[PDB]
């Protein structure tokens, strides 16, 4: 018996993807998606140097619960892990890294999916882009 | 009551402060709740189309929504979401 | 800024990070990983490992045109298929697949392709190693 | 020419051996290099309906589709995909 995990955190710190998959592994489990987002250095035609994140905590964290919750009510997953980055995201390094793993590669891959943007859509968090 | 109100992102920029408080009678519909912060930092006029609260941190439309509200409540100033 | 077709057929350890290290480009904004990993348990056996063969470097051909295929269908930038032979134990990774674009729609649909198509069209076989 | 033959996973089970090599005339059906595969592992006959052929590392089907079979190609017998 594996207790189910949503492991949700905010955080300055740099994001690991390894760190964050091996939070989802489960030997129940043969399928892990996973979603990380970067920063790109350009927007609508001007060169970016960094975004900054800021969020309302810990709302941010509920909204979060509550798609993990609402995935649990569809789609068969194991482990969700949720970590963003708050403050400043510099190129090519993460602002957010989701990961779920689940028993068959549909459901964590759909699940991914709707999570990335349920909370693109719902959980109240800004971005700065920084220029040149 | 007195409450808190927050304003983030684009809307601190505006107001120039990150949060106040501020009293409010205890039953206030959302438009009211709004105008008396649009008063407050006429700024914020501008983006009265796009902005939500968050109060008790659970979104509420800005119309005829009546909230209760209790001292020390938050009432976010939410202008449109930007995550990951 | 060279788009890279990264694939590789290996009997070591795979890495999640070595591999979304090798897509990451400042163009992009996204990436999405698909990982595959040994389960304990089939049909209500318990399992200890899976033996898995291939057929190179065919299976390497079959994944470049999944992945020109998938180039052809998505504005994406890097992808890398990485794919383990031999015995892979329990929640140890099998195959990881990785896409890199400027938008995350475009890594979210080749990836979820990717692992389709690399189940349907790629001479791989498993043998499930039991208690 | 002399080809080389590639059971893969059932395939060998079946045969026990993982290769052989195999003489054919350069033009050849599909399906007759099928029947020339059988001939020396009978026993093929019954994973027939669940194999396909790889030519130089491409797939072609059982069928009467004309092969060009050079001296020391490979033809992989490919039972159904599981990775």
């Amino acid at each position: 018996e594996e207790k189910s995990k949503d492991v949700i955190n905010f955080t300055a710190e740099k994001l690991s993807v390894d760190e964050v998959s091996q939070l989802v592994i489960s030997p129940l489990c043969g399928a892990i998606s996973l979603f990380v987002g970067t920063t790109r250095n350009n927007f609508e035609g001007k060169k970016v140097i960094s975004l900054e994140y800021e969020a309302y905590l810990p709302m941010a964290e509920n909204e979060v619960r509550k798609i993990c919750s609402d995935i649990r009510q569809k789609w068969p997953v194991k482990h969700i892990a949720v970590f963003h980055r708050l403050g400043l995201v510099p190129v090519s390094e993460a602002s957010i890294i989701i990961a779920v793993s689940s028993a068959h590669r549909a459901a964590s891959l759909e699940a991914v999916s709707y999570a990335i943007d349920t909370l693109k859509a719902k959980v109240p968090i800004w971005k700065k882009e920084i220029y040149e | 009551s007195m409450v808190e109100v927050l304003y983030f992102a684009k809307s601190a920029e505006i107001t120039g402060v990150r949060s106040e408080t501020i009293s409010v009678p205890q039953e206030i519909k959302a438009l009211q709740l709004w105008k008396e912060i649009e008063t407050r930092h006429p700024g914020l006029a501008d983006v009265r189309n796009q902005i939500i609260f968050a109060v008790r941190q659970e979104y509420v439309e800005l119309g005829d929504q009546l909230l209760v509200l209790q001292p020390g409540d938050e009432i976010a100033v939410i202008p449109p979401i930007s995550g990951g």
